[PDB]
């Protein structure tokens, strides 16, 4: 009697033996990446900055982050085998993302070191292999960085945190239960898996849908600057903000029918495979979407204060794209970005609202460049890229002046979960309870203040670690006094 | 079938006949001591937790095993058998009475007997058949929540509206948006304000009323028995329909069948057979237990009352309104024809016997079946319905298919060397295999009723990847059992036994067990007589035992596809690993003692016992920088120390005049021991429960403390502190609160009177030192936040400045989960209450066809003693959400014999 | 439409 049973689509965990044994597990990285570096999980940090409100149709989903239920934003989230959710979920996704990329990383290396491939093309492209993935390490340990390590700016803290980073695990290791990294470990993890990649990746991309040098420059130039680096940012920046041209557009229509395709706008340097069967999903937490029929009503949850609406000059084709006077049917705006990409439709006529995840578009290297270059004191090339982006924008912007700078981020970055680390490194308190509401939405989007102000170095602009981490391992140190 | 020195309870045909539910364990709350049943969802098509001497795992499921006949088979397929075919339950609660049987006898077994024909002349045809209906047991949970206007009010002046507004510039804002949205649609347009009114302040909507109905319940049954010579036949037909409460359609029907046939052929061979089968729909009601706007209790109770889910003749409209809504939203019923489903479960049960005698005291038995159950559903969504996104139409159709086959063949020794000295030996083998296998295909952009086979569906990007799952199991065990008996008052058994699992990898998947016991009969030899007691034995046993219910494949360390693009195949690693996963290795100290009382009208059974489970097959969770979830390890302690007692008696004062009483007891103390990761506890995240190494399976909470009459704001008491409160919560308030998750008292009575063919039965049934989290509280009581919902009419008293005098808060902080939603959820429960009448014997001399009629009215579960606000105490474990609360049934019946 | 509010899980 023979009684193991082996489970059906399954199969044993071994080592690479082949070239095409690696070329899969590559693509299983990038699909994990795909649901981890995605919009969905973003959101979260993006509504709790200091721009939304919620409206009456909100369930506690977007309360306890528009707000600052600091009671719900502890253990906010979920990670199990239901639902994958929150700040948990978050959490967990870029984990998964770093420990898989751990196991990849570490057996193509084995691979290389066994010489087990069959010519010099496989061994050249599996060491390219190597790069990808030690980027996805960065990108995992940078986005756990965003969000669960404290800025140079807090006041008050747990005692010890103030100096801490994530839990850095360099080896794909699933029983490990260690200590919180110091930041400049993580930092230095971070800055050199990068800089070990932009050394083998080859200057021209070759695939939109994988990672290339053209990236990690960018995602490289994005965490220089939320270091405050800013001199180092603007040099990442400056190679290869120049090979992503700005969406040619007359009107709004021209520019949201290029800004929402994926295929067709060049500005995106790294995007997550989709098809309207694989790798698309709905995105509908923003803007509240529903299909009704050939139509697309909304019922959204929260819903930008009056200001956000103010930043935009009513040319600006963001304006009607980005956010869309399109809430009570014509009274107020919402954010619309995330709206749709058609081309995921199972049905031309009729919409289903998925998009695709997108990992960085040349517009923030615009933004990167600009914020960096006033700070270094270079104003040619600080006002040549911003007025560059303002006016393909449709909306060419007054004066260049860092004032200047703030806004035209906040435009373009809206939706993308950068707002509220602008705000800390900007010194910018909450506010939230003096903003004014829209007028036109009366009724339906009004004014709740916050159940705990945030102000300046409020420990509560970096979440605390999941209560499942600190439950299992009591050699974490949390963030949040006392 | 057991030892004599197990602890057993067995129960009889009545406790298991004739009950308006298809889950027969619901029937044995409070019949069993130590059993502790649970039925947490009226929903027909749920099935109860027992449990026997407490939970014997913190991973491993501790339900008991079942065994029909031979055969262990799943409380589902149990469900679609026909209980009155059963002859008796025996609940087997200790390592000696369990020895014989594996997978995880270490939750004791429950071995439901069918009945045989009895070797009659005549041979008895018996006619069962009943009608009733169901309700839901419990309305106080809407005695006190907001009136419509009073909610209006309420939600106006806590500034949910906008700041000043009024309440008209409020009601006129809802019928503003019900009138633009109604008229939009065709099929509303100009029915808004004839025959519909979604918002009308001036009357309340019944929200009971659109989410629960009354239901029905019918069955029915035919059965002959008889039989005579060495052969004895028992079938039987039968019918029964379970119709759910709630509107959100859940059912239970069955069509059934069962033969059972046994037959000496000569002085060595006796063959039989037990043969049952059944037709089955059964149709859930899957979104209870979540918070969705207006389902289920949750939506009884939340829904604003100035919406309007009726027309204007007090039916059901199809379609409701809420402010701000883009689409009306369908109700129950609506939703319902539109979403329709189905599914067919044709169930067969096949059992053969052997039992070859060829010399005299050995008794070979060879016993074999299989289970095998086909199930086919489906589901659609309709096209052209104008409430929904698209106008195209869905369809899912799925196939399932179970076979569990099992051979178990004995060879077994009776001899004795003297007239003192009676010994039995019996070996045995045993072979359990399950192989099953799920298979479902979708297709969608449906454009007609009538043309919505899946074949039919758009091509393109309307195409989907179809359903595949498998899963199988197998066990392999050798057992034996041996009985010594000397001069009929002193007698031991010991067994010893391998068993061997798939669920485990090859180096580890076999594990030995052994148990030891003695019954030792003090009456019959220390006491040759007396003149007030009639029975007196102490038994006493030790053993361990296996416990293996987990997954199929929860050892391996996988891999599984995870496609990036269309092009090529793509591949993560999927589960963590234990290459050392095994048994989990359970052991049972019990010291019993039964006594009989005045001439065998007075029994009592009392059992002390200590059960500890060792290598404790633990779901660990992970830390998520591992990337992973779970993985199951042999990992920490546990111990169950408890005593149960039962007992029963006769009261006679006219002998044409039964009274008779029954009661029922136990209490468990549990104890957690080891734990992982050199854990002294672990809170499991987001449950308000913990795990902490001196103490039980506890909850884990702050403890509220009332309000700042100063300021309005919550507070809760800091622990270790002196009392020291604050108005600061954070996480760090949080402590082990000395109340347990799993209820440590249950029990249960029943009281009997017949007069003359009148007789009355009642069963009670209690759960004490249950306590739970009533989720639902979190939104019917703050002021903080989802200001949509209906609230509780304290409300209307929150603190403010001008009304300080309160211990409800002020408005605008929400509430933590802390001691104010733990609630003691203990319960009486009148389990079932049966006034019968058997007409009289002479009614029926003279019409030699029939022999006997029976009437009987009949109520299950009316009263319900209990301090929860919530509906069902039972339908919980350690929250309770939107729940289906179990059923009151009100059921007539009759029976006829020929 | 769902109200996540909270969810304490079972
Ligand atoms: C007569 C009573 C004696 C029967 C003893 C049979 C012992 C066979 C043991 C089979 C076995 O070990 O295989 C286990 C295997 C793993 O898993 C398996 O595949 C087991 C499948 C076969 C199980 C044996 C079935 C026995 C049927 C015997 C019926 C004989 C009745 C004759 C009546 C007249
Ligand atoms: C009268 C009748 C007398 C016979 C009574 C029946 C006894 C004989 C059948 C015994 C079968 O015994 C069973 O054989 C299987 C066959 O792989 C062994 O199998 C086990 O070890 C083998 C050794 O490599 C592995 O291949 C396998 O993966 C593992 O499960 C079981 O550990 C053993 O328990």
């Amino acid at each position: 009697c023979e009684l193991d049973r082996d489970p059906e689509g399954k199969d044993f965990q071994q080592p690479y033996t082949s070239f095409v044994q690696t070329k899969q597990n590559r693509d299983g990285l990038y699909a994990l990446l795909r649901n981890t570096e995605n919009p969905r999980m973003h959101f979260y940090q993006e509504l709790q900055s200091d721009m939304y409100c919620t409206t009456i149709t909100d369930g506690n989903s977007l309360a306890p982050f528009v707000n600052w239920d600091l009671g719900i934003l502890n253990d906010h989230g979920r990670a199990d085998e239901d639902e994958v959710s929150g700040i948990a979920g978050y959490y967990f996704v870029y984990n998964r993302l770093n420990q898989q990329a751990n196991a990849f990383v570490n057996n193509t290396e084995a691979a290389l070191q066994n010489q087990v491939y069959k010519n010099s093309t496989e061994i050249a492209n599996a060491k390219s292999f190597l790069a990808e993935g030690k980027v996805l390490q960065a990108l995992a340990i940078w986005r756990l960085m965003d969000r669960f390590s404290f800025h140079e700016s807090v006041t008050e803290v747990n005692s010890g945190a103030k100096d801490l980073g994530v839990i850095l695990l360099k080896e794909y290791n699933p029983g490990y239960i260690g200590p919180r990294a110091t930041k400049a470990q993580c930092y230095d993890y971070i800055l050199s898996r990068l800089s070990e990649a932009i050394e083998v990746l080859p200057e021209n991309r070759e695939s939109v849908l994988y990672v290339s040098r053209d990236y990690a420059y960018a995602l490289r130039a994005r965490i220089y600057l939320a270091l405050g680096e800013y001199g180092k940012a603007a040099a990442d920046a400056k190679m290869v903000v120049d090979k992503y041209p700005l969406i040619g557009a007359a009107d709004a229509s021209e520019f949201e029918n290029i800004y929402r395709s994926d295929a067709n706008n060049p500005e995106i340097i790294f995007r997550g495979f989709a098809s309207a069967t694989l790798g698309s999903f709905t995105a509908t937490t923003l803007n509240g979407a529903a299909p009704a029929g050939k139509d697309i009503k909304y019922n959204p949850s929260a819903v930008p204060f009056q200001w956000v609406v103010d930043l935009y000059e009513n040319e600006d084709f963001r304006k009607s794209v980005y956010i869309a006077k399109v809430v009570k049917k014509d009274k107020g705006y919402l954010v619309n970005k995330f709206l749709e990409d058609k081309a995921y439709r199972d049905v031309q006529d009729k919409p289903n609202l998925k998009v695709g995840a997108r990992y960085f578009s040349v517009a923030e290297v615009y933004l990167i460049l600009v914020e960096s270059a006033l700070q270094t004191g270079d104003t040619p090339t600080a006002e040549k890229y911003l007025k560059a982006l303002s006016k393909a924008r449709g909306a060419e912007v007054s004066v260049v002046n860092m004032e200047a700078l703030q806004a035209e981020r906040t435009r373009e970055l809206i939706g993308e979960g950068s707002r509220l680390r602008d705000m800390v490194r900007w010194s910018i308190p909450n506010n939230h309870d003096a903003f004014e509401t829209q007028p036109g939405l009366e009724g339906f989007a009004n004014t709740t203040p916050l159940k705990a102000q945030a102000p300046v170095g409020f420990y509560a602009y970096t979440w605390e670690f999941p209560q499942r981490d600190r439950q299992t391992n009591p050699q974490l140190i949390k963030n949040w006094p006392i | 079938l057991s030892t004599v020195s197990g602890s057993v309870a067995k129960v009889s045909s009545e406790k298991l006949a004739e009950k308006p539910v298809a889950n027969i364990m619901d029937a044995l709350q409070g019949q069993v001591a130590g059993m502790q049943v649970m039925t947490t969802s009226g929903d027909p098509t749920a099935v109860a937790s027992v449990e026997i001497h407490g939970t014997g795992s913190l991973g491993a499921s501790s339900a008991p095993l079942y065994i029909v006949d031979g055969m262990q088979t799943s409380l589902d397929v149990v469900a679609t058998m026909n209980p009155n075919d059963f002859e008796s339950m025996s609940v087997l609660k200790d390592a000696s009475a369990t020895s014989i049987y594996g997978a995880r006898a270490a939750n004791g077994v429950v071995f439901i007997q069918t009945k045989k024909g009895k070797m009659s002349e005549r041979g008895r045809i018996t006619f069962n058949a009943s009608y009733g209906i169901s309700q839901i047991l419990n309305t106080k949970p809407l005695d006190n929540m907001m009136t419509g206007d009073e909610l209006l009010d309420f939600q106006v002046k806590a500034g949910f509206w906008g700041n000043n507004q009024t309440v008209q510039k409020v009601k006129d804002m809802i019928l503003a948006g019900a009138e633009d949205l109604y008229g939009n649609y065709d099929s509303l347009k100009d029915e808004y304000g004839k025959t519909l009114f979604p918002v009308d302040f001036n009357h309340d909507a019944d929200w009971l009323k659109a989410l629960f109905k009354t239901a029905p319940t019918s069955q029915g049954d035919i059965s002959f028995s008889g039989g005579s010579q060495g052969t004895s036949y028992y079938a039987s037909i039968g019918y029964f329909d379970q119709e759910g409460m709630a509107r959100e359609p859940a059912n239970f029907k069955r069509y059934s069948g069962r033969l059972n046939f046994e037959s000496r052929i000569n002085e060595w061979l006796k063959v039989g057979a037990n043969l049952s089968g059944a037709i089955a729909n059964r149709r859930s009601a899957d979104y209870f237990g979540k918070y969705y706007m207006g389902s289920g209790t949750f939506g009884v109770l939340t829904m604003p009352r100035y919406y309007n889910p009726f027309d204007v003749n007090g039916d059901l409209a199809d379609v409701y309104y809420m402010y701000g809504a883009t689409r009306p939203s369908m109700t129950e019923p609506y939703f319902a024809k539109m979403r329709p489903f189905s599914s067919e479960s044709h169930q067969a049960n096949v059992n053969g016997f052997a039992q070859i005698t060829p010399i005299k005291g050995l008794t070979l038995k060879a016993q074999a079946g299989v289970d095998i159950t086909n199930t086919r559903t489906s589901s659609k969504r309709m096209p052209n319905n104008p409430y929904d996104s698209t106008p195209l139409g869905e369809r899912r159709e799925r196939a399932y298919r179970d076979v569990s086959k099992s051979f178990t063949n004995t060879a077994e020794y009776k001899f004795s060397i003297d007239e003192k000295h009676d010994l039995t030996a019996l070996m045995g083998h045993e072979y359990i295999e399950y192989e099953g296998d799920v298979i479902g295909a979708s297709s969608k952009g449906f454009e007609s009723d009538k043309l919505m086979l899946l074949s039919q569906g758009k091509t393109g990007n309307s195409l989907s990847l179809p359903e595949h799952r498998v899963a199988e199991y197998a066990y392999l065990s050798f057992f034996s059992r041996f009985n010594y008996g000397f001069d009929k008052w002193m007698y031991i058994d010991f067994s010893v036994r391998n068993d061997q699992s798939s669920r485990f990898g090859s180096n580890n998947r076999s594990a030995w067990f052994y148990s030891v016991g003695g019954m030792f009969d003090i009456y019959n030899k220390f006491i040759q007589e007396s003149n007030w007691l009639s029975d007196l034995r102490l038994k006493m046993s030790y053993g361990t035992t296996g416990n293996s219910e987990i997954g199929n494949y929860n050892h391996q360390a996988l891999v599984t596809v995870n496609n990036y693009t269309e092009d090529a195949m793509g591949l993560s690693i999927s589960t963590a690993g234990n290459p050392d996963l095994s048994w989990e290795k359970q052991s049972q100290f019990n010291f019993g003692l039964a006594a009989g009382a005045f001439n065998n009208r007075l029994s009592a059974e009392v059992d002390f016992y200590v059960r500890t489970t060792n290598d404790m097959l633990i779901d660990v969770p992970m830390p998520y920088i591992s990337g992973f979830f779970s993985q199951y390890q042999n990992v920490g302690s546990m111990k169950n120390t408890g005593v149960d007692l039962s007992l029963k008696g006769t009261i006679y004062q006219n002998k044409d005049w039964n009274v008779y009483a029954s009661a029922n007891f136990n209490y468990n103390r549990q104890e957690i021991t080891k734990l992982f990761f050199g854990l002294n506890k672990y809170m499991l995240p987001n449950t308000g429960t913990i795990w902490e190494i001196g103490y039980p399976n506890s909850f884990y909470m702050a403890e509220y403390a009332g309000i700042d009459k100063k300021t309005g704001k919550q507070l809760w008491y800091v622990p270790g502190q002196v009392k020291v409160t604050t108005s600061q919560y954070s996480a760090d308030l949080e402590t082990r609160i000395d109340k347990s998750v799993t209820p440590p008292i249950t029990g249960g009575f029943s009281l009997g009177a017949s007069w003359k063919g009148l007789s009355l039965d009642a069963d009670f049934a209690y759960i004490v030192g249950k306590w739970m989290i009533n989720n639902d509280r979190y939104f019917t009581e703050n002021g903080g936040g989802l200001m949509q919902l209906n609230k509780d009419k304290m409300l209307l008293n929150a603190w403010t400045e001008d009304n300080k005098e309160t211990d409800v808060p002020k408005l605008g902080q929400s509430p933590q989960f802390d001691t104010h939603l733990l609630e003691n959820a203990s319960f009486l429960r009148l389990k079932n209450l049966k006034l019968t009448y058997v007409l009289p014997n002479s009614l029926f001399a003279g019409q030699n066809v029939i022999g006997g009629a029976r009437v009987y009215l009949m109520a299950r579960n009316l009263l319900t003693v209990t301090k929860y606000k919530g509906f069902d105490p039972e339908a919980g474990g350690n929250v309770g959400k939107n729940q289906y609360p179990n059923s009151k049934q009100y059921v007539a019946g009759i029976q006829l014999s020929f | 439409a769902s109200t996540t509010g909270a969810n304490s899980q079972r």
